[PDB]
């Protein structure tokens, strides 16, 4: 039974006055709330007060967004919107410049509400603004040279207000006049405008292009390719995004013939080269808007190819016959004599059949039957034209290679090209509306105006090389498709810079080395610190440390040659301290010089109670090193100090040869007390043991992602009824 | 080439199986002549049986998994063939005794359970056959060397205790399957099991730290069993071991006691008819 | 824990991390805890863990990565390239043997042989990760 929520706490602030507390119920209509507020505060004229949110939004209470009210939130009382609109209208024609400035600033800041915008427009605000703009053309000219900054700022605020009003769509389409377009054009024509003014003008232009198509023609009448290029010279990324977006808007609702014309204009100006030398080489904060610009320019290039490739090439075209005749002449000038150029069509058909029986073509009477399917259609013809123009050596090599295929696995060029084009269209998502969230960008599209063709050429050359290496058969079409899709995805994810460098890096990439190194780095970071991975190894540590201590004890059992203290005057310096196979007693004492090692026998001091050993002091706490007479130890053996303290009056101080076995001995001594290890050798072994065990156990999750959040617990039946018998 | 070894053993199993089938085909009771070949037959069968066992493959479980996946255990069907051949052979077990006592021990002390469970009743069958043969007297002359070979097996390191419990359960079952001779059978088998746990303690303490009292109790128990069964060979060798250990602990009084035991169990006959009291370390006249 | 159906499309029971101790038979499961499950349920799977094949362990479907692959990876076309996943499974057996190898290699100090074995196993796991997915020509 939840407690009632009809009681809430909220403070209503005032400018310069401290708040007052009252309970407000949002279920009741706002009129009732206002009446109750007026009754509580004894305030008349209930229609002259309203409510607003004092948060960062600074918005009034609305019927659709009133749930943002939360207990313990600052809220201040404001004047009613009608009074605010009235005072703003009165101060529009006031005699104070500062009053106009602040009123316009407040109006622009508080123009994010729709219903109050409707209320303000109901007072013929739009008509008044239009009249003051039309009559203000020559009014501000006298004081323009005096207060250009403030006037420009107010103009920018007014433009923002108009933009948001258009976004809400309150203003009718027919209400737009040519005066606004003329004013924007005049602002653009001015050579003393700021970058912000230019950005606002270009935003207005792109919005107008989005509005209609005739206005787009009107603005294109005053668009030159030589003025938007100086805009690219500015290193600012935002202005580049705006200019590219307007350029795309030029390609949205224009005839395809004019699309080709302006594409040719861009090519003759070589826009992509200056784009590469300006925005591609920039290492600043690349915008997601810039990524959208790259994607939409890629789509524009795709459409400029499609509007010429979407059509079907008629097989009955004699001009097409002549074009393919010249193409096959410049391609197959090894098997076909040069004299057939002036020959008859019978030799043409003979060459057709003899050169298509080796290229996997079935029909030899109508060779142009395979040209009625788009994509690509005539695009492959342009590709082979380019191959003959630039790659004539490779063209002749391929021509003499495909016909020389003696493995009975000749690849049909047309079918492979069609399949690759279909795969590229599928992966690149050609024919779909632009996404509102995805911001993928490929910097290789601006290297050339024909960058898609160059990418296709690189892809087909790589595929030909890979197929030559593999010598594939007819049973791995799925393998070919999946491998080409994966390699294209991997190439695009690398974000290449130059076509030659991209092609070199295609072969330079190893066999999934990046994935392996990323997995290793992630595993190392998780082992250092992680929530869902690190706890796995430390959770299970009962056996590794136990076996480490067992190994240390075995090292104690086998034993070695020990050293005594102050062996100077006919005193032995080598002896043994061997642990019993029961791991309970120590055999040690004064022994002779045994080069072989330990001598298995009973020593002088055969008993060493391990159940009464307090601890083993390490370092300078050894009593034997504190000698003040003649038995002082050397300073170089400070790292070899360890004494098994017992009986509180006698000490068994042993001397180690060097550091590693001293650490082994102290590890054994600490394991005898059932404590942690204190050895550099052990920590070296400790890390590799756990790492090796985890490396062994991670095999089951190979090729499978490991979720980080704990998986849920689905419900189970309460009964233990076994449909299938156990065991 | 352990795979070569196992294929060789598989074909050896095939060869032994076809030998058994041809023996059953033409060497039944009517072929009562030249029956000595069965001794070498079963000697070869046991020698083949006594390798590639559980402890051989026990190093890693994967080896056991793969071998049971591809071939399965072979010693099991080896024991099955041995037991069915013994069942179908006939009443001629009397001649087998001095030869069959030894080899059956290895399959007797097998680490597994199921095959030994199926093989145990061969002991009841041979005991009843031995009684049928030796009703004109006693039948100790099997248990004597049975104990000898059991001692040798445990000294080889193949003793077990839950196996002793299983042995006792099975022999109680077989005695309940039998008549008044069940009492003698079960008391002798209780002696056998007590001696077996004696040697189990001896072997499980000879590897641990020396204590020198539990081993002494176990050894005096084996001496009691041997003097109870009128057997001296294992008795004299074990008192020799006692005397060596007592020399190690400079205890002359118990050494004198054991020497008196040897003297009182040694007759005044001056002809060394039984050569077991001699020592095989050297070779000379060794006159008594 | 009712409605359990025999199935053979779950021989590769993939864990995630140390499973919760809500179930007594279940402990902090390791990464490579393959469960040879013989019973099927919509959201839970109880089968024999590789660590203890004689002990059942109930594992949620969300904790189990769906692996229809059996020991034979050619019947269900699981192999990325035919005749290669038998190599990966025998390599898994080899690594499960490497487990006891390193478990025994510390009882007796074989430092030179141990170090060279470490290098060999490092190269082995590198190559196993490289050939986790078959995408190279037959040579």
């Amino acid at each position: 039974m939840p407690p009632p929520a009809d009681i809430v706490k909220v403070a209503i602030e005032w400018p310069g006055a401290y708040p007052k507390l009252m309970e407000i119920d949002q279920k009741k209509p706002l009129s009732a709330i206002i009446k109750e507020v007026c009754d509580g505060w004894s305030l008349a004229n209930h229609e002259y007060f309203a409510l607003q949110h004092a948060d960062s939004s600074n918005f009034y209470i609305t019927e659709k967004n009133r749930n943002e009210i939360k207990n313990g939130t600052i809220l201040r009382l404001t004047t009613s919107p009608a009074q605010n609109a009235q005072q703003l209208h009165e101060r529009i024609q006031s005699s104070s410049m500062d009053a106009k400035l602040e009123a316009l600033k407040d109006l622009a800041s508080l123009s994010r509400d729709v219903t109050f915008a409707q209320e303000f427009i109901n007072l013929d605000g739009i008509s008044l603004l239009t009249q003051m703009v039309e009559s203000g053309t020559e009014r501000y000219q006298k004081l323009q040279k005096i207060m250009k900054p403030c006037f420009g700022d107010m103009l920018s605020f007014t433009l923002t207000a108009f933009v948001e009003l258009m976004d809400h769509g309150i203003v009718s389409w027919d209400t737009f006049s040519v005066a606004f377009i003329k004013k924007i054009a005049s602002f653009v024509n001015k050579s003393a405008i700021d970058i912000s003014i230019l950005q606002r003008s270009l935003a207005i232009l792109e919005s107008m292009v989005l509005n209609s198509h005739d206005l787009y023609q009107k603005v294109a009448q005053e668009i030159t390719i030589g003025q938007l290029i100086p805009h690219l010279q500015g290193s600012d990324q935002e202005i580049q995004t705006y200019t590219i977006a307007v350029i795309n808007a030029l390609f949205l609702k224009a005839p395809d013939e004019r699309r080709q014309e302006m594409a040719n204009i861009l090519a003759q100006k070589q826009l992509r080269s200056i784009i590469l030398t300006h925005v591609i080489r920039a290492q600043r904060a690349i915008n997601n808007e810039m990524a959208h610009q790259l994607y939409v320019l890629q789509v524009l290039t795709f459409n400029l190819l499609e509007d010429r490739m979407m059509t079907k090439m008629d097989p009955q075209d004699q001009a097409q016959r002549d074009i393919i005749f010249e193409l096959r002449r410049i391609a197959f000038d090894a098997e076909s004599e040069p004299n057939n150029s002036s020959g008859s069509m019978e030799k043409r058909k003979s060459m057709y059949t003899r050169d298509y029986k080796k290229l996997g073509f079935i029909n030899h009477v109508n060779p142009a039957m395979d040209f009625t399917q788009t994509p690509p259609g005539m695009l492959a013809l342009d590709n082979m034209l380019y191959f003959a123009k630039h790659h004539q050596d490779a063209y002749i090599r391929i021509v003499l290679e495909n016909s020389s295929r003696e493995d009975k696995h000749e690849c049909p060029f047309g079918r492979s090209s069609i399949e690759l084009t279909k795969m590229l269209c599928e992966i690149l998502k050609v024919g779909e509306l632009p996404s509102e969230t995805c911001n993928d960008f490929h910097p290789m599209f601006f290297t050339h105006d024909r960058s898609f063709e160059e990418f296709f050429c690189i892809c087909i050359q790589l595929l030909n090389k890979t197929w030559k290496e593999m010598r594939a058969t007819s049973e791995d079409f799925n393998k070919v498709m999946q491998v080409v899709k994966e390699q294209v995805m991997r190439a695009l994810t690398t974000k290449p810079s130059s076509l030659d460098q991209f092609k070199s890096k295609l072969q330079n990439l190893s066999y999934t080395e990046i994935l392996k190194i990323r997995q290793s780095e992630r595993m190392n970071q998780e082992d250092f610190q992680s929530r869902p991975i690190l706890e796995l190894k430390e959770k299970i540590q009962p056996e590794i440390l136990e076996l480490i201590k067992q190994q240390r004890l075995n090292r104690l059992v086998e034993g070695t040659c020990f050293r005594k203290l102050n062996a100077r005057r006919r005193q032995d310096k080598f002896w043994y301290c061997r642990l019993s196979p029961n791991h309970k007693v120590l055999h040690y004492g004064d022994l002779e010089e045994s080069p072989q090692g330990e001598v298995p026998h009973d020593s002088l001091q055969d008993k060493l109670p391990v159940a009464d050993i307090k601890a083993v002091v390490t370092g300078k706490d050894c009593p034997h090193m504190k000698e003040k007479g003649a038995l002082k130890q050397n300073k170089e053996v400070l790292e070899l100090a360890f004494s098994i303290l017992y009986d509180s009056n006698c000490q068994l101080n042993f001397i180690a040869p060097d550091k590693h076995e001293y650490c082994i001995w102290t590890d054994g001594l600490n394991a005898l007390l059932g404590k942690d290890m204190m050895s550099d050798l052990t920590r070296n072994d400790l890390d590799t043991l756990l790492s090796m065990e985890i490396k062994l156990r991670l095999l089951d999750l190979e090729n499978i992602q490991i979720p980080d959040a704990p998986p849920p617990i689905p419900k189970e039946p309460s009964n233990y009824d076994f449909v299938y018998d156990c065991n | 080439w352990m795979v070569m070894n196992m294929t060789q053993n598989r074909v050896f199993l095939r060869a032994i199986n076809q030998f058994a089938e041809v023996l059953t085909r033409f060497f039944m009771d009517q072929a009562s002549f030249e029956l000595q070949l069965w001794n070498n037959y079963f000697h070869l069968a046991v020698a083949f049986l006594t390798h590639e066992s559980l402890q051989l493959e026990t190093f890693s479980q994967a080896k056991r998994n793969k071998i049971v996946k591809k071939y399965g255990d072979m010693r099991k069907e080896i024991g099955f063939r041995i037991r069915d051949m013994w069942y179908n052979l006939g009443p001629h077990k009397i001649k087998f005794i001095p030869s069959m006592v030894g080899p059956i021990l290895e399959v007797t002390l097998t680490p597994e359970v199921e095959l030994r469970k199926a093989t145990i009743p061969i002991f009841f069958d041979m005991m009843q056959c031995e009684f049928n043969f030796s009703g004109n007297g006693n039948f100790h002359m099997f248990e004597n060397e049975l104990i000898t070979k059991l001692d040798q097996e445990v000294e080889g390191g193949r003793g077990d205790e839950q196996y002793k419990v299983l042995l006792e359960k099975l022999l109680l079952e077989h005695c309940r399957k039998h008549k008044y001779l069940s009492s003698s059978g079960e008391v002798f088998a209780l002696l056998v099991s007590s001696l077996l746990e004696n040697l189990l303690d001896y072997r499980t303490i000879i590897m641990q730290d020396e204590s020198k009292e539990n081993r002494m109790s176990c050894t005096v128990n084996v001496l009691n069993f041997y003097k109870e069964k009128k057997r001296e060979d294992i008795y004299i060798r074990y008192l020799y071991k006692l005397r060596d250990l007592h020399r190690d602990c400079e205890n002359y009084t118990e050494a004198a006691y054991t020497l008196l035991l040897h003297a009182e169990l040694l007759q005044w006959s001056d002809k060394p008819c039984v050569p077991h009291l001699l020592q095989r370390d050297s070779y000379y006249v060794y006159t008594q | 824990m009712a409605r359990w159906i025999p199935t053979k499309r779950q021989k590769y029971g993939v864990a995630i991390y140390n499973y919760n101790a809500s179930q007594d038979v279940e402990l902090s499961l390791q990464i490579g805890d393959t469960v040879h499950i013989l019973e099927m349920y919509e959201g839970w799977y109880r089968g024999y863990t590789l660590q203890n094949k004689s002990k059942k362990g109930i594992f949620p479907e969300t904790y189990i990565h769906l692996k229809e692959a059996t020991v034979e990876d050619l019947g269900q076309h699981e192999t990325v390239i035919p005749g290669e996943l038998p190599l990966v499974q025998e390599l898994t057996s080899t690594l499960r043997e490497w487990a006891v190898i390193w478990r025994k290699l510390y009882v007796n100090n074989k430092l030179t042989l141990f170090r060279q074995l470490q290098q060999m196993t490092y190269s082995l796991i590198e190559w196993r990760s490289q050939i986790l997915s078959g995408t190279l020509p037959k040579d």
